[PDB]
């Protein structure tokens, strides 16, 4: 939920300038790469699964892309293909189809 | 008491006794005669005979039909016209 992710996000910048204070470094210009190495010095982890050792990245990576309310105040979707289940995948598809009825209407080291 | 060499005689084209024999088979698989002989080795009690007769026309009209489906249903096979719907 946004306030949640805000309270998180202003938390993580305030724990930021905490971390840059404790190493003695410029807050403004302590990056993540600073971040990580401050905290691997201060709490080292031998735990060789790295997604297990102490973390404090952004919360936008450390928390799931948790997906929106879909429908509004009145109960209405946004998306006419909302009922599919499928809203985006079928609107991708959609749009694959028409640029496709367009192009016959009108007429390598990538995977 | 038949004249000889007349009846289930095939006469073999430029020595290709081979395909002569095989169009004789043919000929007198057609004519159902290879499965009567195969049949009249044993006698078939006229019970078995009865139940055999009546299971190959139920798979006949069984094969028949099926057959009839999948040529009917065969010009569906094309691709899909709707591709990506």
């Amino acid at each position: 939920t946004e306030d949640f992710i805000k309270k998180q996000i202003e938390e993580f910048n305030i724990g930021k300038r905490h971390l840059a204070n404790m190493m003695g470094e410029d807050p403004e210009t302590f990056t993540q790469e600073d971040i990580d190495r401050a905290i691997a010095y201060l709490f080292p982890s031998g735990l060789f699964e790295k997604r297990a050792r102490p973390v404090m990245k952004h919360p936008e990576q450390i928390f799931p892309r948790q997906r929106a309310i879909q429908w509004g105040e009145d109960g209405r979707p946004f998306h006419y293909l909302f009922y599919t289940g499928k809203q985006s995948y079928y609107s991708l598809m959609h749009d694959v189809y028409g640029m496709l009825l367009n192009l016959e209407k009108h007429q390598i080291g990538s995977r | 008491k038949h004249l000889k060499f007349i009846a289930r005689t095939v006469m073999v084209q430029e020595g290709n006794v081979e395909s002569a024999y095989r169009t004789l088979n043919r000929i007198l698989t057609m004519d159902g005669l290879i499965e009567d002989i195969k049949h009249r080795r044993y006698y078939e009690k006229p019970c078995r005979r009865r139940q055999r007769e009546s299971y190959e026309r139920c798979r006949r009209i069984y094969n028949m039909e099926m057959a009839r489906k999948i040529n009917f249903l065969m010009r569906k096979n094309r691709a899909d016209p709707w591709q990506g719907c």
